[PDB]
């Protein structure tokens, strides 16, 4: 995350981090329930064996809120290809339960129709992650989340030299220096109604970070959301 | 405008049917009495932050 800020305590409860076996964090994902995770397709390649933490805010010492789980089976969508990064959408099915507890805790899937006329149509949307602070740089140690513009379709399809497919939409801004970036791949973008947050996207791409004229780039969950209902049940 | 109309006064999902409003909740939320609010069932209900 560039800009932005620190997630505090019991904020973003539903973030999740894909860490390698040196447990360090490549990337992202969105807690759905006890057993399953969202998150990015082009992730599962960030690294062979990986496992997903939850409730860990700050990465340099251990607080005691934290888990680690292993992934039982690994669900990405056949349809995605490097080529054009479209179908970024994985879900994980996790071998033990998650315990909800204090950060940690399932963002709300919603119903598709209302979702795009009622979620999507809010001026803003929120992204978080543990990724990169500037676009050249280490990832960062803390949680950090920011509150990104939707983008009109038009003009980011406009702003952009790759194809915005229909399994994609637009978040943030034209030049003010807040965007995702590298690290926060696969991780949550919500949007709140009425103090209760639902999963609107998935961090997938950008050109750069933050740079002027260019947006980040998220999977369109309402999309998917009979493709993740049966990933949830097989 | 039903649910054009402040989401019908629902609390959730926001559906009309016979042209009506029909409202409903997302999973481990029960529908209130009123038809339109959303109760909880758990202590961690699904896009709740935890603050307490
Ligand atoms: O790794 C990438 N960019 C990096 C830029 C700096 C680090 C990363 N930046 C991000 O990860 C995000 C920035 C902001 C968000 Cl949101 S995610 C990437 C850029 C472009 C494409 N791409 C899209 C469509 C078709 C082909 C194609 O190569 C794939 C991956």
């Amino acid at each position: 995350i560039v800009g932005g800020q620190e997630c505090k305590d019991g904020e973003c409860p539903w973030q999740a981090l894909l860490i390698n076996e040196e447990n360090e964090g490549f990337c992202g994902g969105t807690i759905l329930s006890e057993f399953y995770i969202l998150t990015a397709a082009h992730c599962l390649y960030q690294a062979k064996r990986f496992k997903v933490r939850v409730g860990d805010r700050n990465t340099e010492q251990e607080e005691g809120g934290e888990a680690v789980h292993e992934v039982e089976v690994v669900i990405k969508h056949n349809r995605f290809t490097k080529e054009t990064y479209d179908f970024d959408i994985a879900v994980l099915r996790l071998k033990t339960p998650i315990t909800f507890r204090m950060n940690v805790a399932p963002a709300c899937l919603p119903e598709r129709d209302w979702a795009e006329s009622t979620l999507m149509t809010q001026k803003t949307g929120i992204v978080s992650g543990f990724g990169r602070t500037h676009e050249k740089g280490r990832q960062s140690t803390r949680l950090k989340m920011l509150e990104v513009p939707y983008v009109d379709r038009n003009s980011c399809k406009l702003s952009s030299s790759f194809i915005i497919t229909q399994n994609m939409f637009c978040a943030g801004y034209d030049t003010k220096q807040e965007d995702a970036c590298q690290g926060d791949s696969g991780g949550p973008h919500v949007t709140r109604f009425k103090d209760t947050y639902f999963v609107t996207g998935i961090v997938s791409w950008g050109e750069g970070c933050a740079r002027k004229g260019k947006y980040g780039i998220y999977t369109k969950v309402t999309a998917f959301l009979k493709w993740i209902d049966r990933s949830m049940k097989t | 405008k039903l649910c054009s109309l402040d989401n019908g006064d629902c609390d959730q999902f926001c559906h009309e049917e016979q042209n009506s409003v029909v409202c409903s909740c997302a999973r481990g939320y029960t529908l209130a009495d009123n038809g339109k609010a959303c109760i909880p069932t758990g202590p961690y209900p699904c896009g709740k932050q935890t603050l307490e």
